[PDB]
């Protein structure tokens, strides 16, 4: 598996 | 999502003002304010949120709703049998996923050939005539044909005509390993498109706006578009006809048929209000009339109103094209298909790739299974009333990884490893069952390495990097020593996972 | 390791 290419969003 | 209110998401090419009028009537009867919005890429944005401020109701063609239902984003709609009988049973089939209804069907959509009756009295029956027709029109300072070449929806009918298909139907379901994107039929169709561009009959850059503007100003004799487009043509001075798409190699153009559908957000606290609005306000003669008046819907799902509109030759042509086309699958893999074919058409059209190269990648990309698991991770950190003098610790904190959706993450996760700074004993903390979190005290910020292992050891672990945040960066909350929450949304992506692993992920 | 009150 991998993390999405789209940057992580702060919540 | 705010209670006692309906937030509706519909696409900017649909009658959103007409829908707003149905919302005002709903407010008049119930006192409940309906807010209609048409955000860009709403069908991509919807999963990212749905939510905090995600919509109560989402509108789109039925093709995307199977992916939403898989992720668990939609409420199972509960229309009574009396209500179901009022809509065409064909339309109900399009909004069914794994035996369950997941959306209200609104209207059947298909692309038609639209032509300028003044410029082109007798529209061409074949694609093969258009080059000749364009040369003849170019001499009079006009063009034959302009449509959206950026969206594969508009080019698919040509690609599918001689044998292109998305997924082969087999053993009572779509076989996602059997993709029909690089067969002779698909190559012939896209080659004919690429040749129109090479011969200056069309322009690779042409998008929805350019094609619509061109046709509606009388610059091009023909366009390809759906019922929603008719309103803007009415406002123009163009005498237009809506007709059967041109044949390719003597076979009909096969547009993908869309059922405009309304899904209820699974996170909505207004499911009962959503049901009331959709069943008893929108899906009525007067409700569909208000929306249709703004932008024509096509062949509406409500029998009573469909019968009233059926005599419109533009709708007859819409259903003629629909009948020669194919219902869009609603399966999750349809997303992957659309993205793959969008790439193929734009690259082949631009000339970055040949038709053979472009379609060979799309064949591979359309069949690539991607399963997405949204997660949240980071830390909470509380300030002690005062510094603990024994070890100088000022904070209690918890670092964690949680699923974004309310699911058992341990079905597909074997273990999560939290690597802390050397200053902690046993800095490699491993958690094999939920909840996946470590609680500690300390004085200092530092990077925690988080490593997520999956039941399939061959599935490459996910590594996350988190700066443990103890001190508030906002000045007012710094002065106030307010509890720190540093958490991030992210999505774990699984590409063509093992059979065992697919079951565990779904 | 890079540990400090704020990092
Ligand atoms: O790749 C960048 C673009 O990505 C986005 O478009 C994507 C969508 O996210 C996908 O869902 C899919 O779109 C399909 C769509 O699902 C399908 O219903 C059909 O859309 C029709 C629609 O039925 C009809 O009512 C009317 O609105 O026209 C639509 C077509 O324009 O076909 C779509 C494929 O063309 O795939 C696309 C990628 O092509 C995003 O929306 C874009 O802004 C972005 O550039």
């Amino acid at each position: 598996a991998r993390t999405k290419q789209t940057a992580r969003k702060s919540t | 999502i705010e209670e006692g209110k309906l937030v509706i998401w519909i696409n900017g090419d649909k009658g959103y003002n007409g829908l707003a009028e149905v919302g005002k009537k709903f407010e008049k009867d119930t006192g409940i304010k309906v807010t209609v919005e048409h955000p860009d890429k709403l069908e991509e944005k919807f999963p990212q949120v749905a939510t905090g401020d995600g919509p109560d109701i989402i509108f789109w063609a039925h093709d995307r709703f199977g992916g939403y239902a898989q992720s668990g984003l939609l409420a199972e709609i509960t229309p009574a049998a009396a209500f179901q009988d009022k809509l065409y049973p064909f339309t109900w089939d399009a909004v069914r996923y794994n035996g369950k209804l997941i959306a209200y069907p609104i209207a059947v959509e298909a692309l038609s050939l639209i032509y300028n009756k003044d410029l082109l009295p007798n529209p061409p029956k074949t694609w093969e005539e258009i080059p000749a027709l364009d040369k003849e029109l170019k001499a009079k300072g006009k063009s034959a044909l302009m449509f959206n070449l950026q969206e594969p929806y508009f080019t698919w009918p040509l690609i599918a005509a001689d044998g292109g298909y998305a997924f082969k139907y087999a053993a009572g379901k779509y076989d996602i390993k059997d993709v029909g994107v690089d067969n002779a039929g698909a190559k012939a169709g896209l080659t004919f498109l690429v040749d129109l561009i090479k011969n200056k009959h069309m322009n690779a850059d042409t998008d929805y706006s350019i094609a619509e503007a061109a046709f509606n100003k009388g610059e091009t004799a023909m366009t390809i578009n759906g019922p929603w487009a008719w309103s803007n043509i009415d406002t123009s001075a163009v005498n237009y006809g809506v007709t059967v798409l041109p044949t390719f190699k003597g076979q009909p153009s096969k547009p993908f048929v869309g059922v405009l559908s309304a899904g209820i957000n699974a996170a909505s606290p207004n499911k009962e209000l959503a049901k009331e609005f959709l069943e008893n306000y929108l899906l009525t003669d007067e409700g569909l009339e208000a929306v249709n008046k703004d932008k024509p819907l096509g062949a509406v799902a409500l029998k009573s109103y469909e019968e009233e509109l059926a005599k419109d030759p533009r709708i007859a042509a819409t259903m003629e094209n629909a009948q020669k086309g194919e219902i869009m699958p609603n399966i999750p893999q349809m997303s992957a298909f659309w993205y793959a074919v969008r790439t193929a058409v734009i690259n082949a059209a631009s000339g970055r790739q040949t038709v053979d190269e472009a379609l060979k990648d799309a064949q591979t990309n359309a069949a690539a299974v991607t399963i997405v698991k949204p997660i949240v991770y980071g830390n909470v950190a509380r300030y002690f009333g005062k510094k603990r003098e024994e070890d100088g610790h000022t904070h209690q904190w918890t670092v964690y990884v949680k699923p974004y959706r309310n699911e058992d993450m341990s079905a597909y996760v074997k273990k999560i490893q939290f690597k802390l700074h050397e200053s902690y004993g046993n800095p490699l903390r491993v958690v094999t069952k939920p909840p996946y979190e470590i609680t500690e005290t300390g004085w200092g910020e530092f990077e925690i390495i988080i490593k997520i292992f999956f039941i399939d050891p061959n599935e490459r672990p996910v590594t996350l990097y988190h700066l443990l945040k103890l001190f508030q960066s906002d000045t007012n909350a710094m002065l106030g020593k307010k509890t720190v929450v540093s958490e991030f949304y992210d999505e774990m992506i699984f590409q063509d996972p093992t059979a065992m692993m697919q079951q565990l992920l779904t």
